[PDB]
């Protein structure tokens, strides 16, 4: 769980030492952003029924497809409808912990990990993900500080995506 | 390790749900306090090392036996080695609070140390007394309500007790 | 040295990563602090005659066998009196950087590495440079995070000299 | 290695002098623009993998021999290894804007990377054009007006600049 | 760990004999029926990925509680390791047969797993049934007839469902 | 370049020792094997046009949207097929050598390491290379010895795609 | 121990991988060989009696002074003689089982390690085994590849004793 | 290192093209010698101790100055070290023939043997006879007739000796 | 570890005190009668390998079973393995007697040892066997009159003693 | 710790082998050394009392400061005194520890390690320590070889006391 | 190479120490005893000629083969017989060293480093050399100190050969 | 490295003699000798830290730039590695005359040092100084006739002289 205050105090133990003005710095970044972070999330959490079925419907629009063709790994079937509307929820979700955390940690420990493993096995493919969360970002309605912070996780994701 | 928020994220997702409205204000209102959590930190750290050295004097007062020949303290090397133990837990104290949760200490420092001392024949009775006064010299210092904006910072002093009250415990 | 940007780049970097929301909110941390502590060196620098020579004379005042007794160690002729002068003066100018740089950074690399060793082999007390820096911590007049960065840094140096 | 402000430290240190009001006004002044140095930063990271794939992809369009069997960027394994120094070099240029220096990018990246591609075969010539394409695209990616405060980023934009320069002539 | 011939070696050499024609003529059947034992090993091998894949969903189908939030195979990182152990025991019992002992398998793979589920809380019985997946899946694959010169295969299929069978009964 | 005859040698000077009959045994067995690897060499090779053009047209048939979607990554223009043609090549070429060495080793050098992170940044889904893959399979002509080592190849490449 | 059965699995696993078309050659190597040892150990085998008492009879006719000179290292007495004689065997079993696994690893495992600690200590001339070995191989009377296998694993313990 | 065969492949993934029929049957030759090959390592093999030792005892013999006393062979770690040498030259050259390619003898023996004895003193001509000595021993346990299908093995024999000249040319 | 005077020391500093008169004339005897301890050690370390290679074949000609095959003995390596635990368990033995005190053996060799043997599968009872007949011999050596001048060496004979009974014990 | 004897038995063990005429030559010079030094600690005790007594005094005199000075490292109290020449009595007591086992390793065990951190955390000056030896040492009344050591190891530890 | 004083100055080395009383006794034990070390050195050194020659012909009776018998490896040729004597002289002069040095340093440099490879490629029996160094020792005529530091050298020797 | 005995060992088998008759009356005399090497080892030992700091006081006080802000010995950090070059020499100085040959103090110490110095920047000639100051004050210290019986022992100065003369000329 990559955060300021994890890092700093790793840092400083790592090193056997007590924790100074520079971890300081670090707690006073962090509580001047946590507010605009910890109300991103509340945000994203109520409009999670939106934006999770607004953004499945922007992948099968732009990947027809993969509503169409038979297949495990498509969304041809209710059921392969939704484990993608699952799948695109998990990402909202974790997203909004990063929000909390004020880092990647949460996106790193329980869905960045072993990813491209997963994507591979299964045969999903990652532009239908990259698309997802350009239909997050698009249409968070967040703005300043919590909407950087939000696009920052979101287009790290992307990122890991490509 | 844990930090406060990564605690309450962690449990979120054991559930697969997102943080209730209580739990997203409560971490709000940690935030707003988040000035008098920086000071605690601060205030301690630049008292550790009279801190550790008054509460081990009081210590060994109290407890000659342990610095009498033949006694747990009574080397030089293992007087060392005691006054380390002290900056060792004061030191993962701060952490502790610096945080917003016991993970770094529980996990790093006291997971175990009741029993390295048992098989050293280390009295941790004695060392959770040692503990237990760089409790209240602590607090003492961290309340001081001079050269510092007034407010009331009661709720990180309780939470800086416990901290230390875990460790003590943790030994004896 | 140890500051809030050197700290998170080296991090990032141990970790082979891009910097992410948290070394932001290292450095938006970091430009927090800084404007104070560059007021605080400058207003130092400017005190430093002063600061110096009281310093001096608390440690003359609390210590007076360190001017009546003879020895290299001592303060007791006029070039013994110019090296306690220049010492403190190294303390104080040393620490005005540490509030340059919002770290540790330059007292660990340019005093505190090999302190100790100093301290030993030319037998000066650890106690005459505590009472230096303390009357520099009652006398320089300072507020705010100006008064709380320096002060860190004043305490930093007492408790690493015991 | 020094960030902007250890440098300055160091130039002082040196002398034996405080900072002179030259060398607090400078750092004053990128203390009160950080803010444009914070988002030109998390413009380039939140671009990273486009920055390198696009810029690479313009690279063997330009240069098909690196592609064509027998080149350097030919098999899938120096492809992968290819577009890493791609990365690395983009992450450390970032680093160097963060710290607002170049010894991290020069001690840690560029020292030795000629010796290092000529020794190994590899096109340094070829690395510095594929270097010279993501400055220009990070450079118009940071100048982008769109959703951010309005102001001129020109400072930092010339700083950012200079970086990408500092890398292309390390691998020449 | 030993081969068919090493196993038997020892056995005899433990006795300081030479090997009675019981155990020669036995040996000498497996060398007859050597085609078979490689072109298995090669047929489990050649379908390794789809073999993995299918049982896990089947499993995941079947067990949906291992795939809510909270679940074990839960997140990304534990579903990859949950993958690889399944790729893990395929390997290893492919080993087997290719030595045609199940030392292999047991000495390197299989001891001491059950144990290791217990203090990470790994669903042993759940894995268990992955590969008791695994083995139908794979027997039916090395019992195919098409793409073959016909024979009976029967004695080597038997033998890879023991070695499948350990598998799952070391975890159970 | 891992083959029969590399990795015995390289088990024997790693162990510093000289080749025994075991070893022996090895280039017995390798010998057995090249003649028909190299004719299925030959063959592949003779007929590449076919394989190759033949490869592409199953994966368009099958995947349609890459002829008829824009993008860098796909095969809707001109350059797109072209690419896709090549890189159909080169699996092909890949496998020949692969069957010429007797070993995995050309392929684990040239194509699989770096595979997977080729296919991710350049968007590329291992799907379509598996198609390819299993119509060249299907398309052989190629009996025993020489259908098996270059199946157990093709096969090698489908499973480090999935 | 060590066969080509044994050092394949080995590579493969050292390396975290299935096995290919390479140790599929060394098991096709393995098993072409494998008939011809099975008998030359059936052979040796059954002429075990005549074997070592003819190679012993060869060692003490080459060093006479092995039988006439006192000492605990010599077959001088009933006692050493019947300690020359088991030791031959050994050396004879030990082969057998070299034949019956394709590689040195029972020679390795139960003769080899430890054989100059073992000579040295016990002062037993390894010239001695050196003739014994000869006497085998030129009265074995193996042919083919069953020759050829044999007089490796003596040639082997030929070259381990000199 | 190369194989002969991985040799030929990386000639032509250099140009990009199959291998032609000019290839494809220069290796079908040396599929077809392999008994022959396999027959040369064996031999040499079987009696490396005595190719070794009598090489040895010729030098010496022919450079008394090597064992006097004043070295360079003249210690006992020495002359071990110098036995250690001609073996492992030796072991590289049958690694040469059963590979069927000199890169692993270059690539690990030879290369900066030069130098490496320059550093340490040691006389590299006199080397370069011993290595001779080795080969006109070993071609000629490689030529003898006597228990071996007889047939034409010149082609084998040139290649070998090729190799052992490389060997003596890289510290002549 | 200690020596016969650090351990004395150890006792005295526990106490905090002085070594009394009658604890350093104690160790003033020890050292007046150092030549009988030097001429230990070297007695039995000038007869070393005849000490450890009598006894083996002592211990063999008693216990057949062991070197039958099958038994623990049997095969080369264990052999040499069992030859090399009797020059150990000798060597600090005559540390022992060297530093006047029993911690070298007990600390460096013995603690552990017997729990070592019982997971290989070793006979302690045997190596007991083994080590008193290396004791006897030993002994038998220390005290022989010829080519020394005599004297009582008794007390360091029964003192060597104690240590081969300390290995004894410790095996089995 | 540290003697003649443990050192050459503890080379001889990481070095894994038998002790031979080196340490043996060892033992002599031990053996002779012994007898002085056995002389000395008894001498050194039976006149403790007179020495720490002594040498606490010269200590008060050449830095009255440390008895009129408040403070709990000091001994202006009675108290205070008593840690002086409990902790002078440490000194002299470990020096005839050194004697007796004819090395530093007592020295080394019960003082040394951790002085320097023991004298910095509570404050008490090396050079206290330094003036208190000189004392012992020019006041033991020892001659020729039980002086030799005996110095060998008070100058030990005024060396390490600065 | 081992002797006290190197051995003492290296265990000094590894500790980054000053050397102490222990290492001084460690010289004191080196001089005490190099007196008759040298002594023994100068009376072998001039019995040479009749030790090596009486040492040969002893080897040549307990062993009548090594003269009798052709062989490259044997002494029945007077280029052997000079071998043999040559040999001889170097254990001899060898273990003069080792009484210059006081310890075993010279044997184990020029001597025993590589002593079991040598014999064992050049088929020597060490028995042979076994027999030439007692009877070197019971050819002495060495009394005390200056006999028991040379035969811990022999039977060092003895002991290296079996 | 080499003792004063094992260097003419060296000398002597290179030669393949014994030591001449000659050799062994110098090696004597040094051996009736040896009571003055201990002292001279002993009393610069007692008096290793003041040997450093005096003579580290003197060369800062006559070369002042050393010291100022900027000189190689102006911070903490250096000063410390300053003093500790110091006594490094002092130490391996006392290794030579302890054994009686300077190949310690060569090998281990001042090999190599020449260049490192100029790598970093350190004034060698400035080191040289130093160390010259630390001769004259150990000679001076050793040759002091007080408490310690007395005779000529001028031919140990001289030779402790030349090593420190070696470790000087080693740094300019
Ligand atoms: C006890 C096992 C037997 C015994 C011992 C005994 N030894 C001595 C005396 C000496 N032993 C030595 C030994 C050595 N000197 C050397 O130079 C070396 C090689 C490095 C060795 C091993 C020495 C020097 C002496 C003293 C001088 C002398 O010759 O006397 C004694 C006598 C006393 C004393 O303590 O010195 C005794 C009793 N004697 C026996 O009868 C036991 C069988």
């Amino acid at each position: 769980s990559k955060t300021p205050l994890t890092e700093a105090v790793a840092a400083a133990d790592s090193q056997g030492r007590f924790l100074s003005s520079t971890e300081l710095q670090v707690a006073f970044g962090r509580f001047r952003q946590a507010a605009s972070g910890l109300a991103a999330a509340k945000a994203l959490a109520n409009n999670a029924d939106s934006l999770v079925n607004g953004a499945a419907n922007a992948v099968y629009s732009k990947f027809p497809y993969t509503t169409s063709t038979p297949g495990n790994n498509f969304a041809s079937t209710p059921e392969g409808k939704a484990k993608c509307a699952r799948d695109i929820g998990y990402y909202l979700r974790i997203v909004t912990y990063a929000l909390v955390a004020g880092g990647t940690g949460p996106i790193d420990e329980y869905l960045l990990a072993g990813l491209d493993e997963i994507n591979k096995t299964f045969d999903l493919a990652p532009s239908w993900y990259v698309e997802a969360l350009k239909y997050i970002k698009a249409n968070h309605g967040l703005s300043g500080d919590s909407r950087d912070e939000a696009n920052s996780y979101i287009d790290y994701l992307i990122n890991a995506l490509s | 390790t844990f930090d406060a928020f990564t605690k309450v994220v962690a449990q979120a997702d054991a559930r697969g749900e997102f943080l209730s409205d209580a739990q997203l204000d409560a971490l709000s209102r940690l935030v707003a306090e988040g000035n008098k959590r920086i000071d605690t930190v601060n205030r301690i750290t630049g008292n550790a090392s009279s801190i550790v050295a008054n509460a081990a004097r009081a210590l060994f007062a109290e407890q000659p036996s342990l610095i009498a020949p033949g006694g747990n303290a009574y080397t030089n090397r293992r007087m060392a080695a005691c006054l380390r133990d002290m900056e060792i837990i004061l030191r993962y104290v701060t952490y502790a609070v610096f945080t917003g949760d016991a993970s770094i200490l529980d996990d790093r420092c006291l997971n175990g140390l009741r029993e390295t001392y048992l098989a050293l024949g280390v009295p941790g009775a004695s060392v959770a007394e040692g503990v237990r006064k760089m409790k209240d010299a602590a607090v003492a210092i961290v309340s001081d309500r001079n050269g510092i904006t007034q407010g009331d910072c009661s709720a990180i002093i309780s939470e800086l007790g416990s901290y230390f009250d875990k460790a003590a415990a943790a030994v004896a």
